[PDB]
């Protein structure tokens, strides 16, 4: 739970910044794809390209993982399967990764990584 | 060959595999079918970096990649029959 990862990863969400939203519902998006057993577990809300829940689900993980930076205290910061917040955050990865092609060295990646299959065990640890 | 370029891939294949250790089978519960998918979505994003570093002429670039590609390939396949029969434990 390296210093050296805390630092890439206040760097990176830092240039995300003021898209954390688009790029949460982005990437629930790519599970709904790469994952697509991921929907079955979901029949009774729209997972249709563009749906509003999905968009309001992006800005609801942004928002919160913005915290979860600020206080790097997750578990003090704060049913559904668990495998669904596993592979949100690789598909979070793969997100910023793509839209910050410069920002994410093969280390930053890894940084990353470790950052949000942490956030995600706080939430099915749960 | 070319230096620049087979060190990249030295420097990477270290950094991938660094990346596959700091998976701790237990705390990750996914699928077979879905680690396969996410070995998958890892190398191209090494591929991708990589290819923004790596270094001259396409002959010699492009072909780089390669070999990058499949050194990675080489790394992931062992790491996936771990998970194989971890999950099966
Ligand atoms: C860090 C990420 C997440 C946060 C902060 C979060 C937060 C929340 C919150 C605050 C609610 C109450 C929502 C409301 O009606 O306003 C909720 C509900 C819900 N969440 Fe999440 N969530 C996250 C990730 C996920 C994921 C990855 C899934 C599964 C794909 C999921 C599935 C659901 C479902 C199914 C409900 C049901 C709400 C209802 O029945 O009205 N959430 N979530
Ligand atoms: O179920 C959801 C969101 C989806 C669950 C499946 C995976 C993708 C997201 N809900 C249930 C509440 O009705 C949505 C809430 O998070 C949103 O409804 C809320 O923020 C949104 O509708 C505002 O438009």
């Amino acid at each position: 739970l390296s210093p050296a990862d805390k630092t890439n990863v206040k760097a990176a969400w830092g240039k995300v910044g003021a898209h954390a939203g688009e790029y949460g519902a982005e990437a629930l998006e790519r599970m709904f794809l790469s994952f697509p057993t991921t929907k079955t577990y979901f029949p009774h809300f729209d997972l249709s390209h563009g749906s509003a829940q999905v968009k309001g689900h992006g800005k609801k993980v942004a928002d919160a993982l913005t915290n979860a930076v600020a206080h790097v205290d997750m578990p003090n910061a704060l049913r559904v399967d668990p495998v669904n917040f596993k592979l949100l955050s690789h598909c979070l990865l793969v997100t910023l990764a793509a839209h910050l092609p410069a920002e994410f060295t093969p280390a930053v990646h890894a940084s990353l990584d470790k950052f949000l299959a942490s956030v995600s065990t706080v939430l099915t640890s749960k | 060959l070319l230096k620049a370029n087979k060190d990249l891939i030295s420097a990477g294949l270290k950094e991938f595999s660094v990346l596959l250790n700091q998976q701790v089978f237990n705390d990750a519960l996914v699928s077979e079918e879905d680690m396969v998918t996410v070995v998958e979505d890892w190398m191209n994003f090494y591929i991708n970096y990589y290819r923004q570093q790596v270094t001259g002429e396409p002959q010699e670039r492009d072909k780089a990649l390669q070999e990058l590609r499949q050194e990675l390939n080489t790394l992931a396949n062992p790491f996936l029959a771990k998970y194989r029969d971890f999950l099966k434990s």
